[PDB]
């Protein structure tokens, strides 16, 4: 909801992309993540997590709030406008108005 | 580049009958049953197979190739930027396609190089080909 | 690196065409260099240079101080600005900016 009233003018095609970008930028992490694990130097069998880890289990809150860095919205104001205008063609009910048949 | 098989088998024995061809001076008129000196003792040399290549064989390729590239990473050095790009967009969905998996993100089907005319773009989209091991 | 730092401006295709007219400097030199080597007035046995002397056994630093006398940058300043533009074009993470989540 905090990232609903944030987010005004944007399109329904340009918030679906930073749920795929938040996606990536905990993948590249949970990628990463791992190559130290496995880069560990003098790897011993001594304190070995035998247990998996997890560091990243699930998209946590700094990568959304990481990813919505590179938001942009697509439609302006000026192409909004035009269908707006379009809307204003049609007549759209626009003439006389009320009127009451008699009694 | 483009020979084929029998292509290959034509360069064989075109160079070995050049080797015979420069050896016409024990191979005479006046022998003409051959002895067997010439028959065992002719080695091809190099220069003869760069005659062979050059002088005849044409190739009978034009369509497309498939193949790994050979150039390398370090091959252009720098943009590292870039790298970490492509490595992301195409490493990452054929090593890993489990973790792509556990949250369910789609990988992304293809990018669009733009720069100004001639600074290595088919030789820095060849060497993450060579890098991932990809046709 | 010395040869690094002073092409400045130049694209990827033009310092590519230096080590081919370099090439081709110096392919010039090792071919006149035999021209007079045969072409000795009374080429005698005596005083006969038995060893290949080789001139020219492989590109020296005049070639290349000679070879970059004919360099030319392809990409003007005029359309490398137009990338730039294009670039600008893409809205390049800009609007907002930074926010944060909520405590």
């Amino acid at each position: 909801e905090f990232l609903a009233k944030m987010t005004n003018g944007f399109s329904g095609a340009d918030l679906t992309e930073i749920c795929q970008r938040a996606c990536k930028l905990a993948i590249r992490e949970s990628i990463e993540s791992e190559i130290r694990r496995e880069r560990e130097r003098q790897t011993n069998p001594s304190a070995m997590e035998v247990e998996e880890d997890d560091p990243v289990p699930e998209i946590r809150r700094d990568h959304f709030e990481e990813a919505m860095r590179f938001a942009r919205r697509s439609v302006s104001d000026n192409d909004i406008r035009k269908y707006e205008m379009f809307a204003q063609t049609l007549q759209q009910s626009r003439g006389f108005g009320d009127f009451r048949f008699p009694s | 580049h483009g020979h084929v098989g029998a292509d290959l088998a034509a360069l064989c024995s075109e160079a070995a009958l050049q080797a015979i061809r420069k050896k016409m001076d024990l191979i005479d008129l006046e022998d003409e049953t051959i002895d067997a000196e010439v028959m065992n003792s002719l080695a091809v040399t190099m220069d003869d197979f760069r005659w062979a290549l050059s002088q005849s064989n044409p190739s009978a390729l034009r369509e497309t190739v498939v193949e790994v590239p050979q150039v390398t990473w370090e091959d252009i050095g720098g943009l590292e930027d870039v790298k970490r790009e492509l490595q992301e967009l195409v490493q990452y969905p054929v090593e890993h396609p489990d973790k792509f998996l556990k949250f369910g993100m789609t990988p992304s089907k293809g990018v669009l190089f733009y720069g100004p005319p001639g600074c290595g773009k088919t030789l820095l989209a060849k060497a993450i080909a060579n890098e991932c091991q990809a046709n």
